């Protein structure tokens, strides 16, 4: 009764990139680098409270 | 040079009742920590491969 809350712990978002970021090569040679990564979630259990929250 | 720093904390009671005012701390040996690192090191060679 008292208070309703469950936050649903979503299992479609498996959208994460990184804007803009910088390596090198052997041959001592700048080269920026851009790529995206996709990720589901798997088991739930040690998911939750492996990040305390579930704040992406 | 300049660089960056992230940090996490794990045991709350070892941040509270220790060696006081933590960022100080952080900073303050930071620095030593640098100065370690790029002492050794000829200028060309910082110029050129500080990333890695």
């Amino acid at each position: 009764p008292f208070i309703e809350t469950v936050k649903m712990l979503d299992a479609r978002i498996q959208t994460m990139d990184n804007q803009a970021d910088r390596f090198v090569t052997k041959e001592k040679k700048d080269l920026i680098v851009d790529s995206y990564i996709k990720w589901r979630i798997s088991d739930f259990s040690r998911y939750y409270l492996a990040t305390g929250g579930g704040d992406i | 040079v300049e660089m960056n720093v992230q940090y996490r904390v794990t045991n709350p009671e070892k941040y509270l009742y220790s060696v006081t005012s933590p960022d100080d701390s952080l900073r303050q040996a930071t620095d030593s920590a640098l100065r370690g690192v790029i002492g050794k090191y000829t200028m060309d060679r910082i110029l050129t491969e500080g990333r890695t």
